[PDB]
């Protein structure tokens, strides 16, 4: 997208090196640091057979997507509201990745402009 | 316009781009009488050893007897130790298997060398 | 024997609008560049001058080998086509039938019968057909791979019996 | 002159360029959603954008030359699709090449990561890239309706003999060791 | 109307 | 035309051009169709390398020339900044899969006795 | 697919050499010579015989492609080629 | 030692036997012994069946045995086809040669001894050269004769001077007494002349390259059942020389085996080729045998537990589909009265049986799974990658040219056109059908259970 | 009686013998059919043990 | 059952019960029970009339024990006497070890399918015990090559003694 | 052609990789290849189908 | 082959069609026409996104917490 444009064609240094995201202090800037927590348990998220992939931060919303699609076999029609519900996290999930990375972006923007600004005040 | 064709060993030249096939004159003409007189006398001898009701045998060719001994017995009797034929022989012969000497006996004496220490990992390397 | 001047202009026509229908292929187009095609081969029909007419055959080819098809048109049947000798699978010469079993020719009788009367034709034919062939022969052979026909009544062509009992393009 | 194989092949086409909830879409498109959206290669996002364009344009080509247009073949007319072997034949695959990528999409259990949230020109970009296929290929056969000689392009005929690699990796490898070999 | 077939002997 | 006697035993074995089968006339007729090769004229001392089957050397429309310089500069195009290609990846403003149960540690093989160093992400 | 007779091939050649401008729809006959006869020329055969091998899909060769220039002859060797018999 | 008696019993079987009998009387009897020989895989475990004081077998002898003794009836019938013109006293002495070939290598495999086996080893010989030279057929059997036995004999007798020296030095040669009296082969320049020593003879009957010009030089110009007995079993004889002499040339054999692995291993590769250009039909399998056989070379050579188990493997299957590809190399020549592979083209529409023959002929020399040949070679590509990573694309390009000869016969010979001069091809009798029969099944209805014939170390 | 007779030959004598091949023979021999424990998912309960697997807790009430 | 379930163990197998909530029949169900009721009977038939024959005779077979021998270590040298039997116990014991990385690898063939998605925890037990097998098993016979013996077996583990002996002196200090 | 190479045989070759995946994502660097082989695989292969005349080439 | 199939092969002629042989020919373009696009009205979500991806803009330093060059 955009950001491959200023990186490449430009200056590399407003954006982020896609390897290294979060650079800076996560604790730096986001205080009451109440970190995400978790709705499942590893015990059933391993009992319910969950691919590394899939086995994400939306956790709760594969099992039982899982488990209304298994109960109401063969009506695949059904258990769409649930499904719903699972790329609605997923979707969260997708966005709260994007604030990370232009957190990082005003960050990276930030970074420099604190220190031309005491490079060149003498 | 178009350059031209330029013919290599496997993409050889047509007659249709041929010059000389349109250079056509008195000393070739009477040299391409006989080609099809030499092959009229033995596309009849063949038939007529072909359509004969008696024969119940294999018309032997003896343009393929000749290739037959020209490509397994003659190379011997017309040999002749020149020394082209020793660079051939030599780059052909020993030469690869000096080749695959230097490259086998490298990485037998590095592998020797690494387990010796215990750097290469046979955890699960038994069956041997 | 010899591809004359007459023979090369008329198979150099034959390759040629035979690509440019691989061409335009649309039945209009093609038309429309055949009688061009045409047009401007016999524009200069009159040119006695033969030097100039070999070279006239020099502009035809060298660009008709840059003007060909790179993926030529051909038709199953011939040179090159999807289906040449597609059916030798199934073509058996003739010969293979006299091995049958006797409950294999018990099988079909009455081919087998007319079969025999056909080798019948061929036995006391043959010696007549190759006496007439050599006292047509000209000195050291034939001149030419074409053959002589029947010179008198009864006598069959000579060396007629492979060109006659050849197996049919579609056996199966 | 064959309605029946006409119906089969556009559909099929249409399946293999990516109609929208067919069976071709419901793999290929979402493909193309996965692909362009992840840490890959540059350009190799490129093929399957490029290639798929392509791969829509000789669905075109196979449809304007072998169907539409006018009937060059020989005079003789012996076609025929009247028998039910090839009517059955076709149909059973039909229903399933028509209705097959609903009943594997919804049955499956959720097996790979759900694509949610993208921009919406690359999510389109699977269907878009189609168009143009559909277009630029549309109008390049076109151009043989067009009353004009067509001249023998250099990367017409590169395309034409497979890119070449038939002609060479065919005659000079194999020439050579075998050579050797005597 | 068909035709004779020739084929290679296969009683044996 | 006796092949040169450098120092192999080809002996007299005349030189027959190096011309596949498969430029030899289909029309005309031959005696073995197959081979497209007749009776009693001399063959080619290598008539296994040029039979049909086998290497052809036909004419190809475009000269030998040009057959691998497209060829070759089409596989060069690719190589060559298929390198600036991976060094310059192209992917979406996207940060790292946060993951759980410190980047889900126990579950993928790590040693459960040993206590894993702590990978925690707060929310933004 | 049924075969082709005799009279059907020579029914069959009767309609394309018909159509041809060059000659003329009365005066056609099977046995009719072509460059003489119809008052065609060397550069005619050509076309004619493609028009020829269109229709019936096989390609007869050119070495047999000269000499092919009289109706009832033009059968012959198709009927020949492909060995249909009524 | 049960084998032994009976197949010396027939010696009088065909000689005596009325005149028209003679052959049936053989074949029967071969048959009926293939009962007893057949009870010699049956064996203990790690332990050798030891059933006598100079006589004994063990799982790498007992695949051995069975083949030859199954082998003889093989040439029993390919002999009929071109020995009933001759006299009664030469057929009767064609079968004297090869019933003796038979109590030849029915005994070297079953020696406990080093010399009794050497003595027997090239005893064998002598019923050969009677086989080419006597009953050949083209005019170069002569010097057939020559190049084989002098090829033999010139790597054999070191390693009868190599036998006597152990004999003097460490006691015995018993193969259990050097076994269990084992005692590892210093570096002296000495050992290395006696290891070299010892293990040329086996090379020489294991066409090596630049070992092996006896290989086209004999299997060619041998009449039928001298071809199959002299690739069959003959070349195996070395085989199983080098498996029990390698027990006493350790640790030598590890750094003296690179001048020898590799001349096989790169000669394996330009054997095959050689294959790719032919122009004789029984030289294909000749030189196709000998990259076969220069394949297990290597699999001794690291003597590693894989590499014997799939050199025993290889081994057997080689000879009998080596004897298969000559049959069926037989029966075309006989109807052609040709060797030459152009000559005889388009078979398969006149013999559709006899191309199956040569279909699967080929394709098990292929060494597709699960047939014996890809479990034998894979077992040695196994073993070959463990000792060096680069053997595979050296072995593993000979698997590239192997898939191409198999079917460059099959598809000029019996696939294309035929030619249309040869009016000779008769149907095919039910002799060869069931001759290429009995030995097609054998080979695969062994696939099912193949653990008789990994070896000893299995 | 076409699809029958061709079903009894050709879908019950297979079965027959296939079923008496394992229920017999392969699973006779442990480790030679293994099977995938069904996913159990918080809620269900088990045949034999009769426990429930305890619901998973309260969702974050995620809503569009 | 026949095997014993502590050389082979199972983990014991939890399925959930069926509760379909949709209203629509469910299929799965109905094969099930036309598979139990027509073909499942049958061959129960015929094996229960297989078991109650093979009860009517009952021939046994029994274990073939070997007492333990003197091994190539206490055995003389030179002495052919007692080498053979303590070669023969050296290649039985190979035997013997052999099937045991076999009912390890099968132990741990079974886990890996069992465990499903989840074969990197439950497992982790089954692949120790398969790690220090195999470790185990390369100080035992391996690398001694095709012409493997007690005596050279013997050699290789005189060799790590000697090592392992010489390496602990020099560290310990 | 329609069975083997068409629809069969041909995807046999990708279903060796898929029954391999949970040993090959793995390793970052084999997948970088497998990218590079299919991607200019489709740009060719689409290359030829283009301007070919055969009725099989085509979709072959 | 044998004379009286079900459709005569006649020369250079429109070939004749049966009722029969038109009648699943649309069905199955009803169909595909039906089944393509019912189901772009059941769930049109599929091919437009179900969530708008916003630029990233217009976010504020609140959530980002990413505080300016002040202090
Ligand atoms: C299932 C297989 C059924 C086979 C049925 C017979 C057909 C094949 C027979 C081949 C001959 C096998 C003979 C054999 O192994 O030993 C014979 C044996 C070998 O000679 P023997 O009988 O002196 O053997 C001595 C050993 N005891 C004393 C235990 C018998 O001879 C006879 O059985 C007579
Ligand atoms: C189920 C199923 O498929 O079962 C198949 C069955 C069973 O195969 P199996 O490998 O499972 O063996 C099972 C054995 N029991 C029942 C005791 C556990 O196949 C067989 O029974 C035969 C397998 C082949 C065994 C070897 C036969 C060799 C015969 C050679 C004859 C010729 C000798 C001379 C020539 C060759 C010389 C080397
Ligand atoms: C998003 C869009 C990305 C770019 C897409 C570009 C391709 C678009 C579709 C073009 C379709 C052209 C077509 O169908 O042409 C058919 C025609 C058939 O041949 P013919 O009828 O003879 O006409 C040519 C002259 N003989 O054949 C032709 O006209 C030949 C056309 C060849 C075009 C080649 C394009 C290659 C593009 C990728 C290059 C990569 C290089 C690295
Ligand atoms: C990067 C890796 C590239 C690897 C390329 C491998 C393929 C190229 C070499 C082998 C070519 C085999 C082949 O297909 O030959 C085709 C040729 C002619 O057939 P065709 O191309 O269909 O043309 C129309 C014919 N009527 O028909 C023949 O040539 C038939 C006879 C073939 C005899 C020789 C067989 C191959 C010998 C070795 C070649 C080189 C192999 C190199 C392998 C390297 C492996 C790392
Ligand atoms: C390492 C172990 C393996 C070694 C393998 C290679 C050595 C094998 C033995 C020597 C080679 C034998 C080849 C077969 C015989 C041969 O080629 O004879 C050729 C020739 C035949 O006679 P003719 O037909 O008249 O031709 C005469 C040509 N001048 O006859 C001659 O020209 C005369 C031949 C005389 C020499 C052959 C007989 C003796 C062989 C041992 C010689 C060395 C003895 C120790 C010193
Ligand atoms: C051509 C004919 C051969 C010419 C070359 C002969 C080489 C003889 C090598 C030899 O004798 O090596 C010595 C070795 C043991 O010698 P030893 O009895 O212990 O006496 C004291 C020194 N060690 O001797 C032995 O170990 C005897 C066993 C080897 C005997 C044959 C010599 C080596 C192979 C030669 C032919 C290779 C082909
Ligand atoms: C892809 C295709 C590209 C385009 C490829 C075709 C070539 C296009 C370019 C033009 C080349 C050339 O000027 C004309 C050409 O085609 S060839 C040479 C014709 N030269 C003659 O004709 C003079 C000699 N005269 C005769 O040979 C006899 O007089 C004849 C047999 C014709 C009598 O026959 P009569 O007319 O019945
Ligand atoms: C014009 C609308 C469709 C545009 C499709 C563009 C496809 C190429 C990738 C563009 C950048 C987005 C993916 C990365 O990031």
């Amino acid at each position: 997208g955009a950001h491959l444009a200023r990186r490449y064609l430009g200056d590399a240094s407003k954006e982020p090196d896609p390897l290294r995201m979060p650079t800076f202090p996560p604790d730096y800037g986001f205080p009451e640091r109440k970190e995400r927590e978790m709705v499942a348990t590893q015990q059933e998220m391993n009992d319910a057979q969950l691919m590394l992939q899939q086995r994400d931060y939306c956790a709760h919303y594969l099992i039982q997507l899982l488990k209304c699609k298994r109960d109401s076999f063969p009506n695949f029609l059904a258990c769409k509201h649930e499904q719903h519900d699972w790329d609605y996290c997923e979707h969260l999930d997708y966005v709260k990745r994007m604030k990370e990375f232009e957190r990082e972006r005003r960050l990276l923007q930030r970074k420099k402009r604190r220190e031309q600004r005491e490079a060149e005040m003498a | 316009s178009f350059p031209k064709y330029k013919p290599s060993r496997l993409a050889t030249l047509p007659a249709t781009l041929d010059p000389a096939e349109y250079d056509i004159s008195p000393e070739t003409r009477k040299a391409q009488a006989e080609r099809l007189a030499i092959r009229s006398r033995l596309k009849r001898e063949y038939l007529l050893q072909y359509n004969d009701p008696n024969r119940l045998g294999v018309i032997e060719d003896p343009a393929l007897i000749r290739w037959t001994y020209a490509r397994s017995a003659n190379i011997y009797p017309n040999f002749r130790p020149t020394p082209k034929t020793s660079l051939l022989g030599a780059l052909f012969g020993i030469g690869p298997l000096f080749f695959w000497y230097y490259v086998f006996k490298t990485d037998r004496d590095k592998k020797e060398k690494l387990i010796q220490e215990g750097k290469l990992d046979q955890t699960f390397n038994i069956s041997y | 024997a010899y591809l004359t001047h007459q023979q090369k202009v008329l198979r150099l026509y034959k390759r040629a609008l035979r690509h440019l229908e691989s061409w335009c292929v649309h039945r209009d187009k093609y038309r429309y560049f055949a009688c061009l095609m045409r047009a401007r081969f016999d524009e200069h029909k009159n040119e006695k001058d033969m030097v100039k007419a070999t070279q006239l055959l020099r502009q035809a080819e060298e660009e008709f080998w840059y003007g060909q098809h790179p993926q030529p048109y051909i038709f199953p049947e011939s040179p090159g086509g999807t289906s040449y000798e597609r059916y030798e699978c199934y073509k058996v010469p003739e010969w293979c039938l006299d091995d049958w079993h006797p409950s294999e020719k018990a099988m079909y009788p009455d081919y087998f019968a007319k079969r025999e009367q056909w080798k019948r034709l061929r036995r006391e034919s043959w010696e007549r057909e190759v006496k007439q062939l050599q006292e047509e022969t000209p000195p050291g052979g034939p001149r030419t791979e074409a053959l002589p026909p029947a010179r008198k009544e009864g006598d069959l062509p000579p060396l007629w019996w492979h060109i006659v009992t050849r197996p049919r393009e579609r056996p199966m | 002159a064959m309605p029946f194989t006409t119906t089969a092949l556009i559909i099929g086409s249409l399946a293999l360029t990516g109609m929208p909830y067919l069976t071709g879409f419901y793999s290929k498109d979402l493909i193309i959603e996965a692909v362009n959206m992840s840490y890959t290669n540059a350009w190799a996002l490129l093929m399957t954008l490029i290639a798929t364009s392509l791969t829509a344009a000789y669905s075109t080509r196979i449809i304007f030359f072998a169907f539409l247009g006018k009937p060059r073949f020989p005079p003789l007319v012996l076609i025929n699709e009247n028998n039910p072997l090839l009517i059955n034949s076709i149909k059973r695959l039909l229903i399933g090449s028509i209705f097959a990528g609903f009943i594997i999409s919804n049955n499956i259990p959720p097996m790979t990561v759900p694509n949610t949230t993208m921009p919406l020109y690359m999510k389109m970009t699977a269907l878009i890239v189609t168009i143009m296929g559909f277009m630029l290929a549309l109008e390049l056969n076109n151009t043989t309706y067009y009353l004009k000689f067509k001249y023998p392009s250099q990367t017409y005929k590169f395309s034409n003999m497979l890119g070449y690699y038939p002609s060479i990796m065919h005659r000079l490898p194999t020439y050579h060791n075998l050579s050797m070999s005597q | 109307k068909r035709l004779f077939i020739i084929k290679p002997s296969g009683f044996y | 035309e006796p092949y040169p006697d450098d120092g192999m035993g080809y002996g007299d074995y005349p030189k027959l051009p190096d011309r596949s089968q498969q430029e030899r006339d289909p029309w005309y007729d031959w005696d073995h169709p197959d081979l497209r090769l007749n009776w009693g004229e001399p063959i080619h001392w290598d008539l296994d390398m040029y039979i049909r089957n086998r290497v052809d050397t036909s004419p190809t429309p475009v000269s030998w020339n040009t057959m691998c310089k497209h060829l070759s500069g089409f596989v060069a195009f690719m190589l060559f900044m298929f390198w600036v290609g991976e060094i310059y990846p192209s992917y979406q403003p996207v940060g790292p899969k946060q993951y759980p149960y410190n980047d889900l540690y126990l579950e993928r093989g790590g040693d459960p006795t040993k206590e894993p160093e702590p990978v925690v992400h707060y929310e933004i | 697919a049924p075969p082709l007779t005799l009279e059907a091939i020579k029914d069959r050649v009767l309609y394309v050499l018909k159509l041809y401008d060059k000659i003329d729809p009365e005066k056609l006959s099977v046995n009719s010579h072509f460059m003489k006869d119809l008052g065609l020329d060397s550069l005619d055969q050509v076309e004619i015989i493609m028009a020829m091998e269109d229709e019936f899909g096989f390609e007869i060769p050119d070495i047999d492609a000269e000499k092919l220039m009289c109706p009832q002859e033009i059968v012959d060797y198709i009927a020949d080629k492909k060995d249909v018999y009524e | 030692l049960k084998i032994i008696i009976p197949t010396t019993m027939l010696l009088p079987m065909t000689w005596m036997s009325k005149h028209n009998m003679i052959w049936i009387n053989a074949t029967v009897h071969s048959l009926l012994i293939s009962l007893i020989s057949l009870s010699l895989l049956n064996q203990l475990g790690e332990n050798s069946l030891n059933f006598s004081l100079t006589f004994f077998s063990d799982s790498l002898s007992a695949p051995l045995l069975v083949l030859t003794t199954w082998l003889l009836p093989l040439m029993l019938m390919a002999s009929q086809s071109h020995l009933s013109k001759e006299t009664t006293t030469r057929k009767k002495l064609y079968i004297t040669m090869l019933i003796l070939l038979q109590l030849f290598l029915i005994m070297t495999f079953t020696a406990t001894e080093l010399i009794l086996f050497y003595i027997l080893f090239e005893a064998t010989l002598v019923p050969t050269l009677i086989i080419i030279t006597r009953w050949g057929n083209q005019t170069e059997r002569l010097n057939a004769g020559l190049y084989f036995l002098f090829y033999t004999l010139a790597g054999s007798l070191p390693l009868l001077v190599a036998l006597v020296y152990i004999q003097n030095t460490t006691g015995s040669l018993n193969f259990l007494i050097i076994h269990y009296w084992s005692h590892p082969l210093s570096n002296s320049w000495s050992n290395i002349f006696m290891w070299l020593a010892c293990i040329m003879a086996f090379m020489v009957k294991m066409p090596l390259y630049g070992l092996h010009l006896w290989l086209p030089k004999a299997h060619v110009e041998a009449p039928i059942a001298g071809s199959m007995v002299l690739a069959a079993v003959l070349l195996k004889l070395g085989g199983y020389g080098m498996m029990r002499i390698t027990t006493i040339l350790n640790p030598l054999t590890n750094y003296m085996a690179y001048p020898f692995l590799m001349l096989s291993m790169w000669g394996m590769i330009m054997t095959s080729s050689i294959c790719l250009r032919q122009t004789d039909l029984k030289s294909l399998i000749a030189y196709s045998s000998v990259s076969h056989m220069a394949l297990v070379i290597v699999a001794i050579m690291i003597q590693t537990p894989w590499s014997f188990m799939g050199a025993t493997a290889l081994m057997i299957a080689h000879g009998l589909t080596s004897s298969m590809l000559f049959c069926l190399a037989n029966t075309n020549y006989e109807r052609v009265h040709s060797r030459t592979m152009i000559l005889a083209r388009g078979l398969q529409t006149l013999l559709p049986l006899m191309a199956t023959w040569w279909l699967m002929a080929s394709l098990t020399n292929l060494a597709l799974p699960p047939s014996i040949n890809l479990i034998g070679e894979l077992f040695i590509i196994t073993a070959s990658f463990s000792w060096s990573n680069i053997t595979i694309i050296l072995m593993g390009m000979n698997m590239m040219i192997t898939a191409l000869y198999s079917l460059y016969m099959l598809i000029t010979t019996q696939r294309g056109k035929y030619t249309h001069h040869i009016n000779n091809i008769k149907a095919s009798f039910t002799r060869e059908n069931a001759l290429m029969a009995l030995h097609i099944l054998p080979l695969l209805l062994l696939t099912l259970n193949p653990k008789m014939i990994l070896g000893p170390l299995y | 009686y076409r699809h029958s007779i061709f079903a009894v030959t050709h879908v019950l004598i297979p079965v027959w013998i296939i079923h008496y091949y394992l229920k017999y023979h392969v699973t006779a021999k442990p480790y030679t059919v293994v099977e995938r424990k069904p996913r159990i998912f918080p809620g269900d309960t088990i045949l034999e043990t009769g426990e429930v697997i305890p619901l998973m807790k309260e969702f974050p009430d995620q809503h569009h | 059952d026949s095997w014993d379930k502590d050389v082979y163990p199972e983990p014991p197998r939890r399925t959930p019960a069926p509760a379909p909530q949709t209203s629509l029949p469910n299929p799965v169900t109905y094969l099930t029970k036309i598979f139990d009721l027509l073909v499942d009977r049958p061959v129960t038939l015929a094996r229960e009339f297989i078991e109650q024959q093979h009860a009517k005779n009952r021939y046994y077979y029994y274990h073939r024990e070997f007492r333990r021998v003197p091994d190539i270590t206490e055995c003389e040298e030179k002495d052919i006497l007692c080498m053979f039997e303590a070669e023969m116990q050296w290649r039985r014991d190979y035997k013997v070890d052999q099937e045991i990385v076999n009912i390890i690898q099968e132990r741990l063939k079974a886990c890996q399918q069992r465990e499903g998605e989840s074969y990197r925890q439950n497992c982790a037990k089954e692949l120790e015990q398969f790690t220090q097998v195999s470790k185990a098993f390369q100080d035992r016979y391996s690398d001694l090559g095709a012409h493997y013996s007690a005596r050279k077996c013997l050699a290789k583990q005189k060799q790590r003694m000697l090592a392992e002996r010489k390496a602990a002196k020099e560290a310990a200090a | 052609s329609a069975l083997l190479h068409s629809s069969t045989m041909v995807v046999a070759g990708v279903f060796l990789l898929i029954r391999f995946y949970p040993l090959m994502e793995t390793n970052k660097l084999v997948q970088t290849m497998t990218l590079c082989l299919g991607a200019i695989t489709t740009l060719f292969t689409a290359l030829c189908a283009i301007t070919q005349n055969d009725i099989k080439k085509i979709v072959a | 082959a044998g004379g009286g199939v079900h459709i005569e092969p006649r020369y250079r002629q429109f070939p004749q069609l049966t009722r029969s042989q038109l009648i699943q020919a649309e069905f199955f373009s009803a169909t595909m026409w039906f089944w393509i696009l019912w189901r772009f009205w059941h769930d049109s979500d599929a091919v437009l996104g179900h969530f708008p991806y916003p630029d990233p803009s217009q976010w504020t330093d609140e959530e980002l917490g990413i505080l300016p060059d002040d202090e």
